[PDB]
């Protein structure tokens, strides 16, 4: 009920970024929604005297036919003051089941500090530009804003304690419009307890973590090889000794000596077999010295196996892996590799906030044309990470598969 | 009188960390200061301006051209951003087609919107006087000043909130606005028609805003920034090519500029020969010769804008349908139309600048460009007619590396079609000669080697002169594929070959690379291996191609 006074960082001016091009249907969704908020205080229209804009889109959640309004706030949250700082709960990855809620709707209920309300501006765009667009501004807390629940921190923790005093053994950690639940408890329990929070934020997706791990590099278990079965091999190894330091591979090359075709078998020696199983040893230890960095970036890299299988690696520094995981559920996105690898994005997002409390730089398989012009579409996430393209085939491609 | 509503005035400020204009008054001629003097008079006695007092430290330049000319180039450096409405410009083929579309323009245009009282101190001027045996005579502006930062974005959003009660008060009618100029419409009869066009302009007069009286000043056709509106169709206003044996540089911007412009609507137009020549630009003074296929892709832009071609407005109630064709040389064109025969707008795609590329990357980009373009102009995704098979399309994004995808799409077959024209085993093959390649190169003395030795025994090294360690790696698998059966095993340690190769290109802009293409689409079946260099793999040899 009382506004807390924000300001921008020294020598940035306000977001100016350019607002682009929505169908007719999202653009009527907004037109609906935006109008009912103006109704509700929550917004109000601007003259052109703010020149100052945001990207807004509108979405569809899961199991939910009603539409949604969501803002792109980057640019806004990279160009907002840093707010302070509450350590991210280690515990919240090691719990058997997580379950996020969406506490959105409570933003709206605090007012937006007056000064600051001119850089929120955004633009509903209008079809084959015969209108500047509706615009609006934000009155009260927008979902999206990094200050949103900076500011709503102390809100929380005074709705939350109670709560919090009564399961000591339930994790709760929050993110932008998120909050995330962590138990032991039985999924039915689960559910009933997620009620019971929920009928507790109302009067004021199930996820597991634990079937969740990192990924060691197998090696194959044949009975024969083939000349291309070791090359491939070899291959592999010389590759993983980036990574593991004692990979050795001059025994399994001296199978290869001659020039033989790549389908003839060839029995290996017992160096080779030796210096194999050693190998192994090696790549069942974990890797060493490496440490999360919280002043670093995480950096996302996907490929595309194909049949609907994704792989992902999470990093900060080069060969040191700190998160890797297999992406390959099907769930309507059968005939459209966008829509895979959209929500490939947004899994390997959650997870990334549930470990460490930050979203990573995604490094996407796919055109900036393409990616731009479709991600939109099959976007269920109320935050947004940042991504760049390579346009570079990589060879280790079959090196995770 | 009839007090006419007024109109609340827009907060404007200036730029942080600055104070308002103070520039000294140009020298006027005493001719130029009577004019001014008088025009100055009659419009203080309307009302736009008023006299000042010296207290008032800025000041603005004007000169008389009569009509005066405030130069406000260093109060608009200095006044504040606004949210321009202008970007991007409304096209034809987007606009819904009525039985009737009226014109009005509005005169007194800036000169009937108030000027926020804060910011008028801001938009002083003076008067020279004569000899100046006298001081100048002050004056500030009460409204929009033409020229102003802010005049057109104020102006346009009064407008709006003006013309909002009406619209919603008569939905049975669209109103559009363009600066000066309001475009109504309708499909209702033409005399309820003019009737709602009359109750609109005494609606506007109510704000005391005068539109033409008589009959409207201007009808169909109507000539808007580059193209003629026309009852039933629109069209771009008649191109000007203009012919000379000696081009420049800039002619060459402006041809292009033109030609792409025209694309829009006249189909077949090509503008890549001539855009060649715009390597080692900024040099506008130059004369650059013309070859034989830019002077017969000219001939052909004649032979297209020979006979004019109109474009026609679209309709919600049927499909949007978008056909693509390829061009050759990257280049594309294709068609955005509802009912056959009968375009709402057409366009051309160029390929992107690159190494390599295949043909199936290009459609998928064009496709893209189709798409964007047709969101902003219609607010709609449109089914596509694309010169490739179903199937190929299938196969290609099925084995891609990357993700891709295009929205709803029929084949359409209408050559020449876009094929895949090799593809790589996926596992080696049984029965197939395999070719261990190797490539080296002296960085010194530029000298090479290529070659190949295979499970049969069959080998070859070719030395080479002016060369790199990439080029003999190609070099190496090129002859691999030169003498080979029609199935293959080939390895390679050239992570840049395998890079190029797995990329898929059907042409490039290296020979080798091109011949390596041609020599894989003779083959039936090709497995290409990679192996790491150096680890003393067998077969490998790198102490072939390194003597
Ligand atoms: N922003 C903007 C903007 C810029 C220029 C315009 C020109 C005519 C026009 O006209 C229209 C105004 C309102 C609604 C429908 C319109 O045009 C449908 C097509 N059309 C055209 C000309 C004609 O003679 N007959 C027609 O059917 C609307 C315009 C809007």
């Amino acid at each position: 009920i009382e506004t807390v006074p924000v300001k921008l960082k020294p020598g940035m001016d306000g977001p100016k970024v350019k607002q682009w091009p929505l169908t007719e249907e999202k653009i009527k969704a907004l037109v609906e929604i935006c109008t009912e908020m103006e109704k509700e205080g929550k917004i109000s229209k601007i003259g052109p005297e703010n020149p100052y804009n945001t990207p807004v889109f509108a979405i569809k959640k899961k199991d939910s036919t009603k539409w949604r309004k969501l803002v792109d706030f980057r640019e806004l949250n990279k160009r907002t003051q840093d707010f302070w700082g509450i350590p991210h709960p280690a515990g919240l990855k090691k719990k058997k089941s997580v379950t996020v809620l969406d506490v959105g709707d409570a933003y709206f209920s605090v007012p937006l500090d007056e000064d600051f309300r001119k850089y929120t501006a955004f633009t509903i765009p209008s079809i084959n530009n015969e209108t500047p667009g509706i615009r609006y501004q934000y009155n009260v807390l927008p979902q999206g804003w990094k200050g949103s629940p900076a500011i709503f921190q102390s809100s929380m923790t005074k709705i939350l304690e109670p709560f919090k005093k009564q399961n000591p053994d339930i994790v709760i950690y929050q993110y932008m419009d998120d909050l995330y639940v962590g138990s032991d408890l039985e999924i039915g329990q689960h559910r009933t307890k997620i009620e019971e929070l929920r009928q507790h934020l109302l009067r004021w997706y199930e996820l597991h973590p634990d079937k969740w791990t990192v990924q060691p590099i197998v090696l194959p278990e044949k009975d024969s090889w083939t000349v291309n079965d070791i090359q491939k091999l070899v291959g592999k190894l010389n590759w993983a000794s980036q990574i593991y330091p004692g990979i050795k591979v001059r025994q399994l090359s001296k199978l290869l000596r001659g020039t033989k075709a790549l389908t003839e078998v060839i029995p290996l020696t017992e160096e080779a077999e030796l210096e194999l199983a050693e190998n192994r040893e090696i790549l069942k230890e974990p890797v060493h010295g490496v440490y999360y960095d919280p002043s670093k970036d995480l950096i996302a890299e996907i490929q595309k196996q194909g049949q609907g299988q994704w792989t992902y690696q999470i990093y900060q520094e080069p060969f040191k892996n700190l998160k890797t995981g297999k992406y390959a559920r099907m769930r309507g996105a059968h005939t459209n590799d966008v829509k895979q690898l959209t929500e490939a994005v947004q899994k390997i997002t959650t997870e990334s906030i549930v470990i460490w409390g930050k979203t990573p730089k995604f490094k996407l398989p796919i055109q900036k044309e393409t990616w731009e012009t479709w991600w939109t579409e099959y976007w269920q996430a109320t935050w947004i990470p940042e991504w760049e393209f390579v346009n570079t085939p990589p060879l280790v491609k079959l090196w995770y598969q | 009188m009839v007090p006419i509503s007024p109109i609340e005035t827009v907060p404007v400020k200036l730029k942080p960390g600055m104070d308002g204009p103070k520039v000294k008054q140009w020298p006027l001629t005493e001719e130029k200061i009577k004019a001014l003097v008088e025009i100055c008079t009659e419009m203080e006695k309307e009302g736009k301006i008023s006299k000042i007092g010296p207290e008032n430290p800025y000041n603005t330049p004007v000169f008389a051209i009569w009509r005066k000319l405030v130069d406000f180039r260093e109060l608009n450096k200095r006044t504040q951003d606004f949210w321009e409405v202008q970007l991007g410009i409304p096209h034809p083929a987007g606009l819904k087609k009525k039985k009737s579309v009226t014109v009005l323009d509005v005169g007194d245009a800036y000169f009937s919107v108030p000027l926020d009282e804060d910011f008028r101190k801001y938009t002083a001027f003076t008067i020279p006087s004569i000899n100046n045996e006298t001081p100048g005579i002050r004056y500030q502006y009460n409204v929009l000043p033409q020229g102003w930062k802010g005049s057109p974005a104020i102006f346009q959003s009064s407008m709006t909130k003006i013309l909002e009660p009406f619209a919603a008060q008569n939905p049975d009618i669209v109103i559009c606005q363009y600066m000066d100029d309001l475009y109504v419409g309708s499909d209702l009869e033409i005399g309820q028609h003019r009737t709602k066009i009359e109750e609109l302009r005494q609606h506007l007069l109510r704000w005391g805003l005068t539109t033409p009286d008589k009959k409207h000043q201007k009808e169909p056709p109507f000539l808007w920034m580059g193209y003629e509106l026309h009852p039933d169709k629109w069209t771009v206003q008649p191109i000007v090519l203009p012919e000379k044996d000696s081009w420049t540089v800039n002619d060459i911007q402006k041809l292009v500029g033109k030609l792409n412009w025209a694309s829009q609507i006249y189909p077949g137009i090509k503008v890549r020969q001539l855009s060649k020549l715009l390597r080692g630009t900024k040099a506008l003074t130059e004369v650059i010769p013309l070859t034989e296929e830019a002077e017969l892709e000219l001939a052909e832009n004649r032979e297209i804008l020979k006979e004019p071609v109109h474009g026609v407005y679209y309709d919600p109630s049927k499909d949007l349908i978008a056909e693509i064709q390829k061009q050759g040389q990257g280049q594309w064109t294709y068609q955005i139309y509802q009912e056959p025969f009968k375009n709402l707008k057409t366009g051309k795609y160029a390929r992107m600048r690159g190494a390599h590329t295949n043909d199936v990357k290009q459609l998928t980009e064009a496709v893209q460009k189709i798409t964007t373009e047709s969101i902003v102009i219609w607010g709609k995704t449109p089914k596509f007619k694309l010169p490739i098979q179903k199937e190929t399309w299938e196969t290609w994004w099925t084995e891609y590396w990357q993700a891709t995808w295009i929205p709803e799409w029929e084949f359409v077959n209408t050559p020449p079609l876009v094929k895949l024209w090799y593809q790589l085993e996926k596992e080696p093959i049984v029965g197939a000669e395999t070719f261990y390649v190797d490539g080296a190169a002296n960085r010194e003395t530029k000298l090479g080697k290529a070659g190949y030795v295979t499970n049969k025994g069959r080998q070859k090294v070719v030395p080479l002169t002016n060369t790199t360690n990439q080029k003999t790696e190609l070099q190496a698998i090129y002859l691999a594929l030169q003498d080979s059966g029609l199935e293959v095993n080939i390895v390679t340690d050239s992570q840049y070959a395998l890079g190029i190769i797995q990329a898929q290109p059907d042409k490039s802009e290296s020979e080798l690379v091109n011949q390596i293409i041609e020599q894989l689409i003779k083959k039936e079946k090709v497995y290409l291996a990679w192996v790491p260099a150096h680890k003393g793999i067998g077969g490998n040899e790198q102490v072939d191609k390194l003597v």
